[PDB]
RNA sequence: CCCAAAAGAAGUCUUUCUUUUGGGUUUAACCAGGAU
């Protein structure tokens, strides 16, 4: 009764930032648990970029208010965590935010360097009346997962340094469904049907291909032991 | 409500209260 | 039937109750008999002194009173009440 | 036995015992070095403190500190936070809850102070409660809903156990729990049904393995056919290995007495790892039952309205008698009374009836787990009558359940009752307080001090009285009067000879043993009657209800009888004769009686005038002194 | 006491109080309550020096 | 007294027991623990307060 | 907090009962309280009763008497003549219910209605004799308790504790107006007067972060200037922020500028969070709380507090005393972040440890250091210094020159040990916060943000909640009756423009007349699909959740919906406290207490005895000697630990001495025979 | 990326076929990843072989007992059912088994064709009394997981043969659990603790290389979209 | 018992030993507000 075909994955686009992968046949009872699988390694263990530490002209803390924004400083630093950077580069890098006079100021007015690249410009940073200048400046970086914000002491740093929060996660939504077919000669199988969804930093085949290295690396562990 | 600039908060109410709130710190 | 005891628990309290009348004579015992083991060790690179053991293989670490509590199961120490 | 620890309060307690180890492992050339280390928190510190906690029993508490259980010898384990963690079977013993309660850790330091630590303290070696012997790490809440969903048997469910049709041979026979288990992974089997399996690892119950076996005992390894769900094979796969097979719904009750058959028979350590697996089983089926509330779920009755406007009628007519002069006030008020608390009896009975029995709430509500069938009958079917604030009733009465949403003055005469409910609870708590501190004081010199007085002075039980028509009913508060002592003389029934022997423990075989010989009364041992100069003897104590065993040469037994004759005591209500706490003062205080009622002196007839304002009695002595 | 001894007030005393706990369905043993009445009957008084 | 001062009415029961020249025994638990001396009951009683523990003699012999 | 502290009656003080002297027929609720004192909103704690709100329509007349508003019905006809009345007068006269059967000309639909009669009976009484009817429901329950959405379905019992937990929430960093309320809370923030309101109407010139300029229609101009990170009387932020753009127009009464709690005009003391009533592996037993991870990555609950510290330098007799930087005896690194004058620079993380100040004092070189450090605990930025100098003839204390007082500010995150809990009164402490991958989440992958017992609702009847998620979900995803052919029966009396909503409308249920089951019922029947022609949640509200842990659905659907919950201010940072050797009394050896100083616990009275119940001695005794206040055997036992000796032996405690002595300053001869 | 800490593989061998493998820290994600995913695989991805059905001779209405034998019908089919077979023929072989006379049958008295075994050859199965006679036939036919009865395609193609569950996988009991193991400045790892428990046809670390071989094809499969992209590593052994 | 500063000696490029001076109670009592 061994069946007699290998299981093959195929992708179907819905959009730029979402997709579907279908998986079949798998083993009865052996859909749920490979989706569950995927899902885990695809919401905590992809590797991306993030903004790590920001330096504003005319703040020494992050208490404060700049002259000539409607917003204070800590809901700048609230509106500059939902950036998406895609950077390349292992070494921290910078970038500089420049603007002075009446009008809006986005992310799009970002100036990036070679490498890193500002995804979404246009969301929201701060307004500016008639006498405010905000000169900004971000430290793009690496990263995974999640990871509080760097202490200034315990990182050797300046005093109008402003460190935030870093969030590396370009997965957005993850699920799945399992169309069982349970006919009555016993010759069962699963499908599996897998969404993905990111926040347009990576296309999704590259953060499954990436769950699935991984994934390959710790199976491969449990292998090896003859 | 009667304030000029309040959101638009829909109500279930049923009844209608002749009298207003008076000033809470009256 | 116990399974495994593993830490504070191991050994069981039941087999060392055997051991004595009452759980209040235990504690003494075995509180005297890590006092002496502590001593040994403190004066093991000194001079020789009565005070002996431990009876049975030391663990890595494993602090005084356990060892005591050890040997009062395996049967290698005796005590006479006031 | 363990006890979670947030590592910057173990850096803190532990701090000599952490500098002494990095002296020694030669991180540190002297104490002043490693101090500086221990304040800094380099990261090696943490290497060596986990080294040192290891086996170093810590104290917990709660206050306020009732009874003897409140504080605990527990092992500690570094955590991430800064919360400490508790193990859930003790709240019950601590009367913690969480929330917002808080802990004090205290540190031993001598090796008598460790040694007292790990031999009297500890969590695992105190399973019964001082005060009756009744277990106190019996699992409660999720876990018995968890347990009670796991061992039921639900007609006509999925793979049930099918005879055979004539064409094809039985159906849901399977051959070890192993391929039961297998199936259910696949969806073909619940955990519910009723099927046949084929165990040999369970030991069979008496009757069966009496009319199977015979012999000596199942001899683990010989095969038996067991009719059962798989719930009630996973659940007895939990228990010891030599206890026999129990196929039965458990229910709270019937849990309690399987842990107390266990304290009894086995020791205390397979005690503890029974309840742990216990414990694991209940938490991880409770996520599974199904137990969510939904105003769904809340059914309301069919017919509240026909028996409403029934009873309505009756008020109707209790008033009019009352609008024509037929009764006075009180009258009108007491008949009205009586009509409504039929009327919600009738309600009651009616949700009682409408209710399925798988609903959560009811599930919830019979399981045991929490809560009565009163606070069901207030959420879905009527609230009933409610107090003034003298505490009559009103007669309201409230009409509509939470769940339909009161109105305005009925929310009202609510609170009016609801309120004196929190203004008593405070208060008795204080007083409690003090009731319990004149009972240490009273009795703090009752103290085990010779092994057998060797007198023959007794008391005498009731034990279950002779029936009329003749029969032995068994007194139904046996367990608090003749368990745990030790007979005095000997019992001889109908020229028999000696059933129980002068000076036996006197168990639950005993008992039943005397029971079947047929005698009503004996003779037992008692500390009202020991003979010791100082202090109690041993025997004469009998059986320590928490021990299980004869009690011991040094307890403080008159401290534990003061705490544990005090710590129910916010749990006994406050409620012109006393009836409540004031009653209990008043006993032990021997006041005399708020309202005193003259005994007779000697026997003899009675004559009784009826005076005007007051009776007159007087007792005729047969004597005629 | 004064009539009838004391082996009847004992029993007076402890049915008393366990009927005032059974009320309510709280398990106490007997043995502690006779553990007090017996600290409460300790002391005679003296009528005749 | 010292018990019984500790408990209730402190002020008459010391000036009473100033009169009489009452001399207290210590004897208890609650005085033991006012004084930091070892309670008379539990672990502290003589019985077991004045264990001899001692190798035997033929794990002495093994060594 | 404020509103209610305004509005506050308290019978303990100066000519009045005390709270150990009061008894238990003060504290009741007598039938006379209707409409004057709220019955709900009372302290949990020895003083319930003593203390009380006044109710929201209630005055006190020119003699002090509480009067209360009452609609007047004439001849069957009920008016809109209002006319206040005392107690004595409602005693007198009959008085009708509010939410009874209108028939829009101001008559009663049926003769019999419930009434109140002299002593507070209940009664039927004919539609002809009726003198006067309430204004409104609510008419009873105070400010607070008039905030609880479905509060007629919760238990006095546990609606207290409903309108006790609202008093005490604290000003997130970002706030958000609850989903479902009861039409009261822009009432109370704008006369709470936390907010700003224009004060005449006109059109806004320039805005910013710290101030905002109206034009009025007649020249004038004003300027209104904001709180910003402004220290409040507890340690919670007090920020202002504004809503309005440079060229709307304002009238006069409207809201201008946000609060610490408020949303644009509208109280929010704290977020909506998706909600499952499902107990799970038993992290939230016995009231516990799970929260996923998603609360702490984006600050959705995340406070900021901020801390006081001032030094005075006193003349005193000597004199000299400066607030001088150079430290006697001090290192040059510890020295490093102080500015010339001796403060230390605004934006320096001042961690336990560091210098603030730097005093010194004569000694009476001779002098003490007494240079002000940051005190066991603290950490976070140095947002403000103010430094008052008597050379500036400011209006200092007699008898100094300097007064320099630093702020140090701190971001806390949510963490265990907290202690969230709704409105209704389902307090907890969160148990776990769980990563965002194994939470349960519903078949789009959304996953709930936090986890309640079961166990929990039937019991204590407070049954609300339930229905308030409901109609949060209904809130969220948006509704939409179908009126295809005739309107619903059970949307009959369903109020126009409430037949359809968009998605995260707003909806206000007032305290008293809210919605129905049958309407909760309706809405949940029908809901907008999410973003593809799904629905996640069927007509009993229950959805069907896979358990993320495992990767098996869940057997039977679960509830799930939108409850608003917030964060109290009993945080763990707070409460968390050890000692292994500090600071000793002077008096008495034993050592002191409280979190500040060092602090070490107390072993109270009835903690010893347990331990003699135990029989255990030793612990006792060394409980009581060389741990609390035996001289020589403290030392003695600390180099025994470092040196890896056997623990020493105790004496006598010190405090038996100074009863001794006490007792020997009475004329009492005591002495220690042997 | 760098995982920091490489994992470890050690069992502790309990009985001559039952083990226990412990794998020491992983990342504070991924004891359960891994954990339920192997289990699964252990349980359902491991040929082998069973019985499938069997006609037993002077059995084809009533199905109580059998003449001249002492156990009844479902004694010996549930007997049959746990009999640990090896074939390497795909298509269903045929095996016969008869006796006759007083004695006790055991599973080394069948006959097998060339290819399939039997590895319990010592098992009890029936016992006949009076001159009685067994004679049943079996189909062995090698399959997967674990399928219930099958019932009959054809009717009147036989009427003695009567199906019966077959349990392929030769894993039997499968459990696990995780645990925190660190004290490095963070104490939230994970240890996964599984307990395989196999018939006498493939040792537990057999099965669990196996079981790695068939995961590691299913997420190659998975990896195989972009070779050249970036996830977690563990480096050399 | 413990810490700080100054000087001398040894080695390490920063720890140990010797001498002098200075030192240690953020205490305490009230009123108020909270928690279980
Ligand atoms: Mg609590
Ligand atoms: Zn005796």
């Amino acid at each position: 009764m061994l069946i007699s075909q290998r299981p093959t994955l195929s992708e179907d686009v819905l959009t730029d930032n979402r997709s579907q992968f279908v998986i079949e046949p798998l083993e009865p009872g052996f859909g749920y648990t490979l989706g569950n699988s995927l899902r885990r390694t695809l919401l905590s263990s992809i590797p991306g970029a993030a903004v790590t530490s920001i330096r504003i002209d005319g703040v020494l803390h992050e208490f404060t208010t700049v002259p000539g924004v409607k917003e204070d400083v800590t809901e700048i630093i609230l509106n500059l965590k939902s950036l998406v950077v895609s950077s390349e580069e292992d070494e921290p890098v910078t970038m500089y935010l420049r603007k002075q006079g009446p009008g809006e100021v986005t992310a799009g007015d970002i100036v990036p360097p070679a490498g890193v690249t500002v995804h979404n410009p246009g969301m929201h940073i701060a307004t500016l009346n008639d006498k405010g200048k905000l000169e900004v400046e971000l430290v793009v970086e690496r990263g995974r997962g999640y990871v509080p914000a760097v202490q200034n002491r315990a990182s050797g740093a300046e005093i109008g340094r402003i460190p935030v929060d870093s969030i590396y996660s370009p997965v957005l939504k993850v699920t799945y469904k399992v169309d069982a077919t349970r006919v009555e000669q016993r010759t069962d199988f699963d499908k599996l049907i897998l969404d993905v969804e990111t926040k347009n930093s990576i296309s999704p085949r590259d953060a499954l291909a990436s769950a699935g290295k991984t994934l390959v690396e710790l199976f491969g562990l449990a292998r090896e032991l003859n | 409500n009667s304030v000029p600039g309040a959101p638009n908060r829909v109500s279930f109410a049923k009844l209608r209260e002749p009298l207003e709130v008076p000033g809470l710190l009256d | 039937g116990y399974d495994t005891p593993l830490g504070i628990t191991n050994p069981p309290i039941d087999e060392l109750l055997d051991r004595v009348s009452s759980k209040y004579a235990l504690v003494i015992y075995a509180a005297k008999r890590a006092r002496q083991i502590n001593d040994y060790y403190n004066q093991l690179g000194e001079g020789i002194l009565e005070y002996v053991g431990p009876l049975v293989e030391p663990g890595l670490q494993e602090k005084p009173l356990s060892i005591a509590l050890r040997e009062i199961h395996a049967d290698l120490l005796e005590h006479t009440e006031g | 036995h363990q006890c979670g620890l947030p590592k910057l309060m173990a850096l803190e307690l532990f701090k000599p015992f952490v500098m002494k180890r990095l002296v020694d492992l030669n991180h540190a050339q002297n104490i002043k070095s490693a101090k500086r280390m221990v304040e800094r928190q380099r990261p090696q510190v943490w290497d060596v403190l986990e080294e040192v906690i290891a086996e170093h029993p810590v104290l917990l508490n709660r206050a306020p500190t009732l009874h003897r259980l409140g504080i605990q010898a527990f092992e500690p384990m570094l955590v991430e936070g800064k919360a400490i963690q508790l193990h859930p079977l003790v709240c019950e013993a601590f009367n913690a809850d969480f929330d917002g309660d808080q802990m004090a850790v205290h540190l031993p330091l001598s090796a008598e102070a460790q040694a007292e630590a790990r031999i009297l303290m500890l969590s695992s070696n105190n399973i019964l409660s001082p005060a009756s012997g009744r277990p106190l790490a019996m699992p409660r809440l999720d876990m018995v809903t968890g347990l009670y969903y796991l061992t039921t048997e639900v007609p006509g469910d999925t793979g049930e156990y099918q005879p055979a049709s004539g064409d094809h041979p039985e159906t849901g026979v399977y051959s070890s729990p192993a391929e039961a288990i297998m199936a259910a992974d696949r969806g073909v089997l619940s955990v519910r049904a009723k099927i046949k399996v084929r165990l040999t690892q369970l030991r069979p119950p008496v009757e069966i393995e009496a009319e199977l076996f015979g012999h000596s005992g199942w001899q683990p390894g010989d095969a038996w056919m067991a009719e059962t769900t798989l719930g009630r094979v996973m659940f007895n796969e939990l228990l010891p290995l030599g206890y026999p097979f129990v196929n039965k719904q458990m229910h709270k009750k019937v849990q309690a007495a399987i842990i107390n058959d266990l304290a009894e028979r086995y020791p205390m350590i397979v005690v503890a790892q029974t309840v742990d697996k216990l414990k694991d089983a209940g938490f991880y089926w409770a996520t599974r039952s199904g137990v969510t509330v939904s105003m769904a779920d809340v059914l309301v009755p069919p017919r509240k309205k026909e028996i409403l406007d029934h009873y309505e009628e009756r008020a109707d007519k209790v008033e009019k008698q009352f609008q024509r002069g037929a009764l006075n006030h009180d009258e009108r008020n007491e008949a009205l009374v009586e009509i409504w608390k039929e009327a919600t009896d009738e309600v009651g009975q009616a949700l009682r009836e409408h209710y399925p029995d798988d609903n959560p709430i009811i599930t919830i509500v019979d399981s045991g787990a929490t809560g009565n069938f009163t606070q069901t009958r207030t959420l879905a079917g009527m609230k009933g009558l409610v107090t003034n604030p003298k505490g009559e009733f009103i007669p309201r009465p409230v009409k509509s359940s939470f769940r339909e949403g009161l109105t305005v003055l009925e929310y009202f005469i609510n609170t009016h009752g609801a309120r004196k409910g929190l203004a008593d609870t405070a208060l008795r708590t204080a007083d409690s307080g003090y009731l319990t501190r004149r009972l240490v004081d009273v009795s703090q010199d009752v103290i085990v001090r010779e092994h057998d007085c060797q007198t023959e002075r007794g008391i005498v039980v009731e034990l279950a009285e002779r029936a009329p028509d003749g029969t032995l009913i068994r007194d139904p508060y046996i367990e608090t009067s003749a368990y745990a002592r030790t007979l005095g003389t000997d019992a001889v029934d109908e020229a028999g000879n000696v059933i129980v022997e002068r000076g036996q423990d006197l168990g639950d075989p005993e008992i039943d043993a005397l029971l079947a010989a047929g005698i009503t009364q004996v003779k037992v041992r008692s500390v009202l009657t020991c003979a010791t100069s100082t202090g109690v003897c041993a025997t004469c104590y009998g059986r320590s209800m928490a021990t299980g065993k004869l009690v011991d040469i040094g307890e403080a037994v008159g401290i534990v009888a003061a705490q544990s004759i005090g710590e129910p005591g916010t749990q006994l209500t406050m409620r012109d004769i006393t009836g409540g706490l004031p009653r209990v003062q008043e006993l032990f205080e021997a006041r005399v009686p708020r309202g005193k009622a003259p005994i007779a002196d000697v026997t003899g007839r009675v004559r009784l005038e009826d005076g005007e304002r007051f009776y007159k009695i007087t007792i005729v002595p047969d004597d005629g002194g | 006491l004064r009539v009838q001894g004391p082996r009847e007030v004992q029993i007076h005393l402890v049915r008393e109080v366990q009927e005032v706990y059974r009320a309510q369905g709280v398990s106490i043993h007997d043995k502690h309550i006779e553990v007090i009445v017996r600290q409460m009957l300790r002391r005679v008084t003296i009528i005749d020096s | 007294w010292l018990s019984a001062a500790s408990f209730q009415e402190t002020t008459r029961v010391l000036t009473d027991a100033a009169i009489n020249c009452r001399s207290d025994k210590l004897n208890g638990l609650k005085e033991n623990v006012i004084i930091g001396k070892l309670i008379p009951a539990g672990t502290g009683i003589n019985r077991y307060r004045n264990i001899a523990v001692q190798p035997t003699e033929e794990a002495r012999a093994a060594a | 907090s404020g509103l209610t502290h305004k509005r506050r009656l308290s019978a303990l003080g100066p000519g009045g009962l005390s709270r150990e002297r009061a008894g238990l027929e003060v504290r009741d609720v007598h039938p006379s309280h209707y409409g004057r004192m709220c019955p709900i909103e009372t302290p949990e704690g020895p003083n319930i009763g003593l203390i009380g709100s006044l109710s929201v329509y209630a005055r006190v007349n020119p003699f002090g008497f509480i009067e209360t508003p009452y609609r007047k019905v004439v001849d069957g006809v009920v008016s809109d003549e209002i006319v206040y009345l005392t107690a004595d007068e409602e005693d007198r006269h009959v008085v009708a219910q509010a939410n009874s059967p209108i028939d829009a000309d101001g008559r009663f639909v049926e003769p019999r209605v419930l009434v109140r009669r002299k002593a507070g009976e209940v009664e039927y009484v004919p539609s002809s004799e009726v003198d006067y009817m309430d204004v409104s429901p609510r008419q009873m329950v105070s400010v607070a308790t008039a905030m609880i959405p479905f509060l007629e379905h919760d238990d006095a019992n546990r609606a207290l504790m409903g309108a006790n937990m609202q008093r005490q929430a604290v000003p997130l960093v970002r706030s958000e107006a609850p989903l479902v309320g009861t039409g009261m809370e822009l009432r109370a923030a704008i006369d709470a007067g936390d907010v700003v309101v224009a004060e005449e109407s006109g059109v806004i010139e320039e805005v910013s972060a710290d101030y905002i300029t109206v034009m009025h229609d007649n020249g004038t101009r004003r300027t209104y200037r904001m709180r910003k990170f402004a220290r409040s009387n507890h340690g919670t932020c007090a920020n202002q922020c504004p809503i309005v753009d440079a060229g709307d127009r304002v009238e006069a009464g409207q809201v201008i500028a946000d609060g610490p709690c408020t949303d644009d005009g509208e109280m929010a003391l704290g977020k909506n969070l998706l909600v499952a009533i499902m107990p799970w592996e038993g992290h939230n037993y016995e009231d516990a709380i799970i929260l996923s991870n998603r609360l702490v990555e984006e600050d959705v609950l995340t406070s900021i507090h901020i801390e006081e510290h001032e030094i005075d330098a006193r003349d005193t007799k000597l004199g000299a005393e400066e607030i001088t930087r150079d430290i006697p005896n001090i290192s040059d690194e510890v020295l490093a972040d102080l500015d010339e004058r001796g403060i230390v620079r605004i934006g320096a993380e001042v961690r336990d440890g560091d210098i603030l100040v730097g005093k010194v004092t004569p000694k009476g070189r001779e002098v003490r250091d007494t240079s002000l450090k940051v005190p066991h605990g603290e950490s976070g930025k140095v947002i403000g210094i103010r430094v008052f100098s008597r050379e500036d003839e400011d209006e200092l204390p007699a008898g100094v020159n300097e007064l320099v007082r630093v702020y140090v500010a701190q971001k806390r995150k949510i963490s265990d040990g907290d202690k969230l809990a709704g409105r209704h009164g389902n307090k907890g402490v969160i148990g776990k916060i769980l990563p965002v991958e194994d939470m349960p989440f519903l078949a789009d992958g959304t996953p709930v943000d936090i986890i309640l017992n079961t166990h929990g609702v039937p019991r204590r009847m407070n049954i609300g909640q339930i229905l308030e998620t409901h109609l949060g979900w209904c809130a969220h995803s948006g509704w939409k009756v179908d009126a295809a052919k005739g309107v619903p029966d059970w949307a009959a009396r369903l109020p126009d423009e409430l037949l359809e909503a968009q998605p995260n409308a707003i909806v206000s249920t007032p305290v008293f007349d809210g919605a129905q089951e049958a309407e909760l019922q309706g809405l949940l029947s029908c809901t907008l699909p999410n973003r593809d022609g799904d629905v996640l949640v069927d007509a009993d509200g229950k959805a069907m959740l896979f358990d993320g842990r495992s990767g098996e659905p869940f057997p039977y659907p679960v509830t799930v919906g939108y409850m608003y919950i917030m964060k109290l201010h009993h945080l763990v940072d707070d409460k968390i406290h050890a000692r292994s050797t500090g600071p000793y009394s002077m008096i008495t050896q034993q050592p002191l207490g409280g979190k500040a100083q060092f602090g070490g616990q107390r072993f109270g009275e009835m903690e010893c005895w347990a331990m003699q119940a135990y029989g255990a001695a030793y612990t006792l005794q060394e409980l009581l000697t060389i741990k609390s206040d035996d001289t020589v055997g403290r030392v003695k036992v600390y180099e025994a630990i470092v040196k890896g000796e056997n623990i020493p032996e105790p004496g006598i405690p010190e405090s038996f001495k100074v009863l001794l002595k006490e007792l020997q300053s009475l004329c009492l001869n005591v002495e220690v025979l042997s």
